[PDB]
RNA sequence: GAAAUUGUUGAAAGGGAAGGGCAUUUGAUCAGA
RNA sequence: GGAAUACUGCCAGCUGGGACUGAGGACUGCGACGUAAGUCAAGGAUGCUGGCAUAAUGGUUAUAUGCCGCCCGUCUUGAAACACGGACCAAGGAGUCUAACGUCUAUGCGAGUGUUUGGGUGUAAAACCCAUACGCGUAAUGAAAGUGAACGUAGGUUGGGG
RNA sequence: AAAUAUGUAAGAAGUCCUUGUUACUUAAUUGAACGUGGACAUUUGAAUGAAGAGCUUUUAGUGGGCCAUUUUUGGUAAGCAGAACUGGCGAUGCGGGAUGAACCGAACGUAGAGUUAAGGUGCCGGAAUACACGCUCAUCAGACACCACAAAAGGUGUUAGUUCAUCUAGACAGCCGGACGGUGGCCAUGGAAGUCGGAAUCCGCUAAGGAGUGUGUAACAACUCACCGGCCGAAUGAACUAGCCCUGAAAAUGGAUGGCGCUCAAGCGUGUUACCUAUACUCUACCGUCAGGGUUGAUAUGAUGCCCUGACGAGUAGGCAGG
RNA sequence: GAGAACAGAAAUCUCCAGUAGAACAAAAGGGUAAAAGCCCCCUUGAUUUUGAUUUUCAGUGUGAAUACAAACCAUGAAAGU
RNA sequence: GCAGUCAAGCGUUCAUAGCGACAUUGCUUUUUGAUUCUUCGAUGUCGGCUCUUCCUAUCAUACCGAAGCAGAAUUCGGUAA
RNA sequence: GGUUGCGGCCAUAUCUACCAGAAAGCACCGUUUCCCGUCCGAUCAACUGUAGUUAAGCUGGUAAGAGCCUGACCGAGUAGUGUAGUGGGUGACCAUACGCGAAACUCAGGUGCUGCAAUCU
């Protein structure tokens, strides 16, 4: 016996019951897909900046 | 059977903007995109590489990565009942700087300048935008503008 | 204002009165079968119950909201007498998320004195003349829970526009009569 | 009828009393309820809230953790407050002299503190000494180091410790865990 | 829509820097209140000129009372109305003491004889016929004869009580 | 020594079901002060 | 030309009749009137009077009257259904225990924890006491051979209760 | 090239200034990214709201749907079959639509009072046989959306309109007179003269007459009308338009504006009031729930207690809690 | 379209116009003119390592695709690809 | 299946006595389909016999109108089950 | 202001038909040993800047020019459309209320602007 094929009925109500939540923007986002050459240089840049800041404590 | 390909239902979406076909002008390549820039996505049909999916046509996102000929764009795509972070690798032909934020940066500059000039002149800020207010009172003169009386016209066909 | 109108008429001009800066909106439709966008606008205007009313400062941003919820509300331009009676009889403040009757000027001062509002007439003034702290004063005022109109609605059917012989929409000056009968 | 903008009759979702039937814990809760009501001390309020917490929400605080908190600059003479159990830690060899207020002390932790020359005191003694939580330092143990936590959020590309009884080769390591058998996760 | 009042409504087509002081268009609207009067003004202005309420403003609205509300006049009324199948222009004649009474009679008569609702009727013009023999409708002409007299046969008096003891009479 | 079911007695009602809800009239019966 | 009146609106103008309610239970407050004493319609009813003192009010029950009221259970989009089970009543009658587990909670002890396989003992299947092991935890990773967790104040930055 | 719908932004994770790191990058401290330090807090950079916000774990049932407005596909169509957005029914009582899952109104703790919604106010039946202007007479009248049907085409029925005409220099109708000559006009036909048929669409007399409006003849002849007159004396004619009513309009047990019945309605169109009544709205009381608080300063034994304040209460499957 | 022996409608040669009305393996849609089409030259980037991303999506798999990184190469004068 | 509207034509002449093309509006549920709403813990599945009642879209009988109705016969139609 | 090299936007720049252009520049132009490439020194390459010319390219102008561009209370608040009603209508569809709002059409105007560098009567 044939039945219903598809409907989006009630789907927006279900989604809005717990709401459509914006995805929690952060500071310092992930560097996952960032250019690996840039990431390799940025690691050393952060190392040097931390070293300089620590040495500045005299 | 059904058909849902990568470029399905893109027939008019990926057209070449009638009488603007052919080579992409050089300003598109001369634009410079930095991480944190806000860009609108509009696919160029003549550039098949680095092309965005049809879903991201007209979406505005943030550049998170910069490569030789492409940028990485962050889009918040609504999936079910929440937004998922999507990272698109788009050649510069399919993106442009969003003017929804250059105007905002100009407004920020103007606000800072106005705050400086106000702290120099006196005590007033009024730095927030306000909606269109109801109109103040006005006096309308009839000098040379005697009100002309109109009436509804009778029906006629003129066919 | 009266003398300005007379002076314009004597000078052969027309005095165009300033557009109204304040409206009173009353929800005249029940809470069933409301489309999501007008329902959200009603919630944001705090009209979550039939015969609930609030003051709205008129701008483009709120005029569009009233446009969206036109078929479910009767709104108009409240007079000073209407505002005074509304605040005196059905005036409640939102204090610690509670509906506290405005039976004393100290109640108003404790919550709105930081805005220079010290009394019930201070609050009424801030509402009628849409002052700098109209938003805070109006939000302090709990939504007015009016009764059904005492002499009826004056129309056989409420849910066409006031212009079309119904009850909803802008009824600009007759909102005073409607709200007084509802008060 | 009212178009409700939020769920009606929603409980606050926070404990207002200890689930425990410990009479002494209830007495401590009464004392700190009085204190939080009539002292306006945020320390007293947070201690009253912590007195309700379940066991997994009061992870043990080790003496080494307390020693690091005292190594914090300017905190060497503060009364360390742990609403829960203080456990011993032999991985540290130099423990400082300090006063630690806690719900419970293990035998080793109490011995270590007393031998280093401090004192182990109860929360009511802490309340008597510092009714406003004067010069206190509240320490909390690691909640998300629990064994149950690592299995939370399990799914593809999550790296979240599958729930398993036997570990080793032949136990959930072949298909869906490496490219050589179908795919990796 | 109700007992009618006549309003003059003057609107502006709100001024700009290029065009200050626009042409101040006026109409005479029959409406039961000022809100309906302004709505009808904007309806007809949208029918006539390139303007809408959002791009214009009501300069003035004034109730026009009958100059001689206790003088019996004959009015020629030119209307345009929508029937079930088309639009038609009609001329009618109404005897009354005021324009508002004549317009109420016009709306009642159009509803009664053509099932034309208020929304389907445009009042093209209302004008007093100053001279007799310019009245061209017989149903008004017959009331313009000299020394007009007529009885009221079969007078039906309303009883206040359920029962009567008299077998009443319809004399008048 | 229950119920179904039944006899007698007593009470009451009964124009093509009966039973029920709200409310009170009437009859019977009863607690509290 | 001078008014009036209608209509609409306003008064912190006055006043008559009717109905429902009387919550609370020392004081505290805001006020009003008074020069002040005090008084008050001001953070919720008191005063005066009558009858009865029991079936009178009330409850229960039967009946009468006005209006309303389809047969429950079930499957179902939809049951009063011309869908199914049910003539009636009594008694019986259906998420149990176990092995191994996830979450959460309580308890004990805590880098350890688990006395009860067993031994000792006993007022004898109880209670009480206990050695060596073993299990799990304190190390992971790799197919495996194997290797095996501090540059640092056990790091830096942002937020973070106290 | 809309409308609706839709992405982003409207700041302190910001802006500006100076200069630190790097193995990246640059011709190059050039830039890139991350920073030290400094300056900017009344509107920290639109509106409105916010029984708070964020987060985590774990589990139930469900995974046959259906209906209404709108968009919409297949189909002649369907109470058909399939999509879109929303609102609903399922899961839901209540007032109204007589009756009904879905429509209108309104969502529900126990009560009192008031006011209403939708719908109604002749009687059933609570509430005006109310007011007012018109329309309709049906020998199948009509009488409230969903909804329980009716069409094309018609009607000097009746009503109201549009446009064009005739008319006291006599309109139309009515009675009577004339209605010729050229001319049997020409032609097709056996015969056709105005009149079975084609073309030509003329004039003299003319107030007026058509090479013809009909009847009649085998063809004639003859009556007849357009056309003009005699008499009467003021309004009349034609084509249209759309209201109500009527024809079109035929099914089976006897029966349905709900019934009765109703005809200047108790029908239809419209307008103004008054009135009736929902579990809705307003106020109050009481029950419970939730939330925010007060109170170990004692006799005072119920701090899980006592108390204050505010809001809320529908519910199948299902979950939990207190009994 | 205009011309040239055989040669005509169609062998080939020449000029003019020609926004693509052609072609790009295939279905359709899009795209492309000093090219993505045609011809010629050189080639193997149809390579190696393992990650990230997009569509389908449970944000699993598979397929397909995108942008890099680390190499080794091809081509070009080179930018580049 | 039945019934209309228009009227090019048929009917010697004459569209409508009787018909009526090309079109178009309907009605009916005695056809057959379409659907799958009810019934699969069961509504006895063809036809005939028997018997009652109902409908009218009337074959006959009653009374009529029209005709290309002289009579006779017949045809069309009305009220009528 | 002209012109050249490189350009940005990519017709207000394009297209058709005519006319004009001082100076410089550009260009056509002259030659074939070499590099180079062709059936063909036509293109491409090299050489001269000399033998000549503004004829063409190019630039600008003209045209009730084609196109294109801009604006409009031009059409038109029309078409369409969001929302509303126990509105109309047998229906098809339509009207009204609160909003948004085209395209064609018509009219008028316009016909490249401009960046860096160099050069010029
Ligand atoms: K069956
Ligand atoms: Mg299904
Ligand atoms: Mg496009
Ligand atoms: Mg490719
Ligand atoms: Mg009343
Ligand atoms: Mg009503
Ligand atoms: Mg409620
Ligand atoms: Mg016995
Ligand atoms: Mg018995
Ligand atoms: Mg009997
Ligand atoms: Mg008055
Ligand atoms: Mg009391
Ligand atoms: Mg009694
Ligand atoms: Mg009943
Ligand atoms: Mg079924
Ligand atoms: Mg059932
Ligand atoms: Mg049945
Ligand atoms: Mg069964
Ligand atoms: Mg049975
Ligand atoms: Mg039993
Ligand atoms: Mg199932
Ligand atoms: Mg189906
Ligand atoms: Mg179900
Ligand atoms: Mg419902
Ligand atoms: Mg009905
Ligand atoms: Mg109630
Ligand atoms: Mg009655
Ligand atoms: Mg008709
Ligand atoms: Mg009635
Ligand atoms: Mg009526
Ligand atoms: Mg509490
Ligand atoms: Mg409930
Ligand atoms: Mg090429
Ligand atoms: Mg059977
Ligand atoms: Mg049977
Ligand atoms: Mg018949
Ligand atoms: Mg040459
Ligand atoms: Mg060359
Ligand atoms: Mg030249
Ligand atoms: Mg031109
Ligand atoms: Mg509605």
């Amino acid at each position: 016996a044939k039945s219903k094929n598809h409907t989006a009925h009630n789907q927006t109500r279900k989604a809005h019951r717990n709401g459509i939540k914006k995805p929690k923007t952060y500071k310092y986002p992930s560097l996952k897909g960032v250019d690996p050459k840039f990431r390799r240089n940025h690691k050393h840049a952060l190392h040097g900046t931390a070293k300089a800041l620590a040495a500045a404590k005299k | 059977g059904k058909s849902h390909g990568y470029r399905s239902r893109t027939r008019y979406m990926f057209q070449r903007d009638f009488r603007k076909h052919g080579a992409v002008h050089l300003s598109t390549y001369l634009k410079v995109y930095k991480v944190g820039d806000i860009v609108d996505i509009k696919a160029n049909g003549s550039i098949q590489k680095g092309m965005p999916h049809k879903f991201y046509q007209g979406k505005t996102g943030v550049v998170y990565n910069v490569t030789k000929s492409s940028v990485g764009v962050i889009i918040n795509k609504m999936v079910g009942n929440r937004y998922l972070e999507k990272r698109l690798n788009l050649r510069v032909e399919h993106i442009k700087h969003s003017k929804c934020r250059q105007e905002f940066l100009e407004r920020v500059k103007a606000n800072a300048a106005k705050r400086a000039e106000a702290k120099a002149q006196g005590v007033a800020v009024q730095l927030k935008r306000q909606p269109a207010q109801p109109r103040e009172s006005r006096i309308v003169s009839t000098e040379g503008n005697v009100p002309q009386t109109l009436a509804p016209v009778p029906y006629e066909t003129f066919i | 204002i009266i003398q300005a109108k007379r002076d314009a008429k004597a000078a052969g001009s027309y005095y165009v009165e300033a557009q109204h800066k304040l409206v009173f909106v009353v929800r005249i439709k029940g809470i069933n079968k409301i489309p999501p966008k007008p329902r959200k606008v009603l919630q944001l205007l705090r009209l979550t119950r039939i015969n609930s009313g609030t003051f709205v400062k008129v701008t483009k941003a709120t005029l569009e909201l009233l446009k969206l919820i036109e078929p479910y509300v009767a709104y108009g331009y409240p007079s000073y007498s209407t505002i005074r009676q509304l605040v005196y009889k059905r005036g409640f403040g939102k204090i610690n998320k509670q509906r506290v009757p405005l039976s004393d000027n100290a109640i108003i001062e404790a919550n709105l004195g930081k805005y220079g509002i010290l009394s019930i007439d201070d609050l009424i003034h801030e509402i009628i003349t849409v002052g700098p702290h109209f938003k805070q004063a109006n939000n302090f005022l709990w939504p007015f829970k009016l009764s059904n109109p005492s002499g009826g609605w004056g129309v056989p059917r409420k849910f066409k526009h006031f212009i079309q012989g119904g009850s909803f929409g802008n009824r600009e000056e007759f909102i005073n009569k409607l709200v007084k009968s509802m008060n | 009828g009212i178009d409700h903008t939020s769920k009606q009759h929603k409980r606050s979702g926070h404990r207002t009393a200890p689930k425990s039937d410990n009479v002494y814990l209830k007495l401590l809760v009464k004392l700190y309820t009085f204190l939080a009501r009539r002292t306006d001390a945020p320390f007293n309020k947070v201690v009253l809230k912590a007195l309700f917490l379940s066991k997994i929400n009061r992870p043990p605080v080790s003496v080494s953790r307390i020693a690091r908190a005292l190594k914090q600059e300017g905190a060497a003479n503060k009364t360390v407050v742990v609403v829960g159990t203080v456990t011993d830690d032999a991985r540290i060899f130099e423990f400082p002299k300090t006063t630690v207020a806690a719900l419970r002390f293990t035998a080793g932790a109490r011995a270590k503190i007393v031998k280093a020359g401090g004192e182990c005191i109860t929360l009511d003694q802490l309340a008597v000494r510092a009714p406003k939580g004067q010069n206190t330092l509240i320490l909390r143990g690691p909640r998300n180091s629990r064994e149950a936590v690592r299995h939370f959020g399990m799914g593809p590309h999550k790296g979240k410790a599958p729930r398993i009884l036997s570990t080793g080769r032949k136990f959930e390591r072949a298909r869906g865990r490496r490219r050589s058998k179908g795919f990796k996760v | 829509m109700a007992h009618f009042k006549e309003y003059q409504v003057i609107g502006r087509r709100l001024p700009t820097e290029s065009v200050p002081e626009p042409k101040l268009f006026r109409m005479r609207i029959f409406a039961s209140n000022e809100v309906i009067a302004k709505s009808r003004y904007w309806y007809f202005l949208q029918k006539l000129h390139k303007v809408k309420k959002a791009s214009g403003e009501i300069v003035s609205i004034n109730q026009i009372n009958e100059a001689h509300p206790t003088k019996v006049k004959n009015f020629g009324v030119w209307v345009r109305y929508d029937s079930r199948s088309g639009t038609h222009n009609m001329y009618k004649e109404i005897r009354d003491v005021s324009r508002v009474a004549a317009v109420e009679t016009l709306y009642q008569d159009m509803a009664a004889r053509h099932r034309a609702r208020f929304r389907s009727i445009h009042i093209l013009k209302v004008a007093e016929i100053e001279k007799t023999a310019d009245v061209k409708r017989q149903y008004v002409k017959q009331f313009l004869t000299k020394d007009l007299k007529f009885p009221l046969p079969h007078r039906v008096q309303k009883s206040t009580k359920t029962f009567s003891y008299k077998r009443p009479s319809t004399f008048y």
